[PDB]
């Protein structure tokens, strides 16, 4: 559980960083 | 990757910023 | 404009639930 | 696109996982 | 339509941190 | 309702407190 | 803390797949 | 209850939906 | 009105992650 | 990170909690 | 703080609300 | 002030450095 919320908060953060570029997440 | 990375952790923005495209 | 922007935080929250083990791509 | 699409109407977690992969 | 489920989900945040011990029921 | 209340006006958490049990 | 977390993000998962129906929640 | 079965660990959509309504 | 306490709540989360050990002031 | 975690669910409250006073927060 | 008082275990409303202004 | 420039317009994350401290 303590990675799948950890990666909840680290697609919301890539979402802002990345911009108009997007991202690509994989778990 | 990035979970590996950025959960164990702290990634400063620019760590961070080689998982956009 | 922003209207979206505040959607696409909630699609990405979204899609990380749905998509499981697949993972996704998101662009704006 | 998914902003198109989802962000107009609700898009229930069935027309998400259409995004998925 | 969108505007509202969005709220709808920081509403559910908020009764999520305001109920507490008395949780809450969310209908759309 | 909470949706018709609270997504048209600002609500505080002693409003949203009313919708919690 | 970890548990009043997680749930915050159990609500949130709630309200997307219970949909129309919505649903309970009690910590 | 959710948090008992949710937390200690990861939850399917269709776990996560016994618990709507 | 609505529209902008939801953005608030999206505004803090990124001043968050981007202010980093600064931090910040938030006021409506 | 569990704590950079929480810190972000920390300012999300304070956002609700504190209302038109705002909130000041440092790491 | 309120790292330190609110993340090794709980704050209520009136405990948050001393980090207000 | 950070929400009529940024609820109006997207800010991107170097905007928004500009209201840290
Ligand atoms: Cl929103
Ligand atoms: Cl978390
Ligand atoms: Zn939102
Ligand atoms: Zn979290």
């Amino acid at each position: 559980v303590n990675q799948h919320l950890c990666g909840s908060h680290l697609v919301e953060a890539l979402y802002l960083v990345c911009g108009e570029r997007g991202f690509f997440y994989t778990p | 990757g990035i979970v590996e990375q950025c959960c164990t952790s702290i990634c400063s923005l620019y760590q961070l910023e080689n998982y956009c495209n």
